[PDB]
């Protein structure tokens, strides 16, 4: 299961309306040929673009409850798994 | 669509504004429709910025063909509803007016679809940088002393 | 459904605004159904983003049919009362008038209502990964040295 | 019980109305070709979409119950079962 | 319950807006009465997204019949109040009206009450997945050789 | 582009307010036009700060040449609707107006697309600082004795 979270989850990335970073998009691909981001400010309808603190994609976490569980798993197998104390 | 020129995206601003309309008695002076005309362009220029802005399929007439009025917009139908709906809130100081609530929301919604498909496409992850290597897992690269990614 | 037209569907909106009715002694001019119908041709073209956008069935008329009014919507009967409470939502402005507060409530859950079932279908998890292996428990995959999954 | 709570527990995924993420779907399967996630901003009735921070589901815990009960019960059959101190 | 039609309803609607009733001197054109009809149909229709939405037993008349009014809607005892107070809620607009607090609220609280039932219906817990093991307790799907739960 | 002279941006801008126009039937004094003329000049040398400000191609007129107005702005097409919104905003104090929400509003827009390409093309990174070493990777300036980075 916990493989599957590696796998098959959205990485950590930066929540963005499209007309924020309208026609700054060559800057967020991954380069570094520039020294900071521009975004876009003003509206014409609405005046100015709304101010709203940025919000990023969560990273990919375990469960405790899988790691608790493997943990034990693990432990279980390991004091079960003991023949006698030695195979007299 | 029936709205298939410029003249028509005019008439239809000037119908959201409550000002002209096919039913109205009074109808705008012609050189007020040149002059929403010469807006609309204006706004069309201001939104397509030489390519590097919001692409709508829009075609700029010319000084040689007379009558702006009357060439197709070349939009596609789900632009023309936006566009005519912004012209009218470009075109309300004219005549002393402000358009409504509904007019100016509808023109937000409008001009967030027209640029979603171009916002879609320019979502575009840069390559490799020119510093990180292939790997060994990439046999076919690493054979060919292909052993650091181009970049660029 | 009683309403099965284009026509229809503008009468109701109309109806809803209270601008003409079946009952009232006065109705609108025909150009005026025109216009409202052109506005809720523009809308739908708008919402469904060549086939991007909001599924709806509706049928768009072609040129060659002079009445754009008379032929029917196509939508099923589920999306009949959020589209024409957004058509008198959108020609609210012609006639300097402002939608009341309950039909706009109605036209927002009535497009919540209908992007619901496409959303739902759009909530399509990707494939896993080509460098994800496949795992020693799939003997059928191992077997037939499927060891990663493809990918795309 | 633990292990029901491993396997029939929705995991941590972000909680999206319907019309935020409207035609950006296929930006949150889980793909990694894109620098960020875009979002729906405007609505043609409400004039903008309301703000709200992010929810995400939690993610599945062992109870403190569980887990104290776990390890008590292990320390009392590994206390009880000691045959005298030897089998004299 | 003496609600047994459509036009019951309707007329019920009517009376708790104050628009017409049997004790009123003046009474709405039968064009009213179905005007309301097609709007609780259109109602129904958008509540019933074709039966994954509220469930209510509601009965849509076909167009065969010529009177739509006549018809039992078929909603149990426990819906009418909520259909009809939805109904005047809906209707209000035409009139140029508003309902009153007390009438959106007893809608609002009539809605959750439709839906109380479906909703605890539809709570199911998904099945275990198709990887987590039955464990040895289960001794008689293990001698059956059912090591794994089934899933889907 | 049919606005292709400083005359017609401050037709433009005048229109705009509503204080003239082709279609009104009393025109601002040619006076009025030269002051909105000067004020358009003294605007544009305020934006180009000889060169380190925004960069428009706007061409300024010489003293010899009388007539100020008649000579072509020199605007790119993407920039007429800035510059005549931002000039209707600046001449507005004139007459005892106040130019409207919505051209404020657009200017603000045109002048952040006026600049957003030029702030683009000045984003630009600093060259490495003159003591840090090139590294041992970089084999041809190692061995051409270029163990550190110029800088400046």
């Amino acid at each position: 299961f916990n493989a599957d979270i590696v796998a098959r989850t959205p990485k950590k990335k930066p929540f963005f309306w499209p007309e924020q970073i309208a026609g700054f998009e060559h800057m967020y691909d991954g380069n570094d040929d520039y020294p900071y981001y521009l975004l876009n400010r003003t509206d014409e309808n609405s005046g100015d673009l709304p101010t709203q603190p940025l919000a990023y994609y969560e990273n990919p976490e375990v469960p405790q409850a899988n790691a608790y569980m493997l943990e034990a798993a693990t432990s279980a197998v390991k004091e079960v798994a003991t023949l006698g104390v030695e195979t007299y | 669509m029936q709205i298939k020129t410029k003249g028509d995206l005019v008439r239809a601003a000037l119908r959201k504004l409550g000002v002209a309309s096919d039913a109205t008695l009074t109808d705008v002076e012609p050189q007020s429709m040149q002059d929403a005309v010469d807006d609309l362009e204006a706004m069309m220029a201001e939104w397509y910025q030489d390519g590097k802005g919001i692409i709508t399929g829009y075609v700029f007439s010319d000084d040689e063909n007379p009558p702006a009025e009357g060439d197709d917009h070349g939009l596609r139908s789900s632009a023309v509803s936006a566009v005519f709906h912004n012209l009218a809130c470009r075109i309300a100081p004219d005549y002393a007016l402000e358009a409504t609530a509904k007019i100016i929301a509808t023109a937000k919604y409008g001009k967030e679809l027209l640029y979603k498909q171009t916002a879609i496409s320019r979502a575009k992850r840069a390559p490799y940088p020119s510093r990180m290597p292939t790997g060994s897992g990439n046999s076919f690269a690493n054979l060919n002393e292909w052993h650091y990614f181009p970049g660029e």
